[PDB]
DNA sequence: TTTCACTTCGCTCTGATTGGCTCGG
DNA sequence: AACCGAGCCAATCAGAGCGAAGTGA
């Protein structure tokens, strides 16, 4: 469900942002890249190896 | 007028609470002894989001400072607006659909039509 | 750069947490959604300020340009509330 | 020529990132 | 019954902050 008329103060900037996000989508593919399970290998391996309690928590 | 967006699309108790929250924000922003090194959001990351636009060249330190504060108020009022819908459905967990429902109440949020499709 | 197109999720999720009751939980789904909304909020307002700066042949986006852009785009409450905040920063 | 207002550099130090388990929904 | 998934914990290290140096109008 898409309306023809949105906020009159925002409509023109919305169109320009659609163009701007399309150009970033073409060059970086970021709009469709998706989310990695984790950002950093070093911080992942850290979290994996860390001493854990019986409840799966990081230890005191 | 200027403050129409505070209460726009809200009913009963929600109206009073969001109005009181905005009066709390206004009182804070009007206060005389700010520490401009204390923010919930990092200034460098706000500045990087701005610089994602190739039309943007140079940015005054003022702009990320205003956004740090503005973004806090935005996240807070939208989360509070979204919570209404979780309470309506007798849920203790906020879901994506609660934010989507909240956006539909005020035309202030029309700029997010593509970010949270209807 | 993929992490750089948003503000850190922990910072966004903390502000959401403080906005809700003590017993409330937030779906990962909702934290990611809010993260995307906030980044569009910055980019949407910045784009408006940026185009006016290019038209007036000014290289630097400043605080006053952000406030003007907020008013233009129908965030009048944000611009008016942050106006006092900018003037106190500049003194 | 110096000044102004930003960027980029270099570096220090800090707080965001991170997953196995529980148990309410 | 079976399944799903968000809070819980805190140490590393990516990067946020900051002074110095670089840039140019």
């Amino acid at each position: 469900e898409s309306p023809l008329y949105v906020n009159a103060k925002q409509f023109h900037r919305i169109l320009k942002r659609r163009v701007a996000r399309q150009k970033l989508e073409e060059q970086l593919r970021l709009t469709s890249k998706g989310r990695k399970p984790y950002l950093h290998e070093s911080r992942h391996n850290h979290a994996m190896r860390r001493p854990r309690g019986p409840g799966g928590r990081f230890l005191t | 007028g200027t403050w129409a967006n505070v209460n726009q699309g809200l009913q009963g108790t929600a109206r009073d609470i969001l109005t009181t929250y905005w009066q709390h924000v206004i009182n804070h922003l009007e206060s005389d002894n700010h520490d401009y090194k204390i923010h919930q959001l990092p200034l460098a990351r706000i500045k990087k989001v701005m610089k994602a636009d190739p039309e943007v060249k140079m940015i005054s330190a003022e702009a990320p400072i205003l956004f740090a504060k503005g973004c806090d108020v935005f996240i807070t009022e939208l989360t509070m607006r979204a919570w209404i819908h979780a309470e309506d459905n007798k849920r203790r967990t906020l879901q994506r659909s609660d934010i989507a429902a909240a956006l539909s109440k005020s035309d202030m949020f029309d700029f997010l039509i593509d970010i949270v499709p209807r | 750069k993929e992490q750089d197109r948003w503000l850190p999720i922990a910072n966004v999720a903390r502000i959401m947490k403080l906005a809700l009751p003590e017993n409330a939980k937030i779906a990962k789904e909702a934290k990611e959604c809010m993260q995307e909304c906030v980044s569009e909020f910055i980019s949407f307002i910045t784009s408006e300020a940026s185009e006016k700066c290019q038209q007036e042949k000014r290289k630097t986006v400043n605080g006053e340009d952000i406030l003007f852009a907020m008013t233009s785009l129908g965030f009048e409450n944000y611009a008016e509330a942050l106006k006092i905040y900018l003037s106190k920063y500049r003194e």
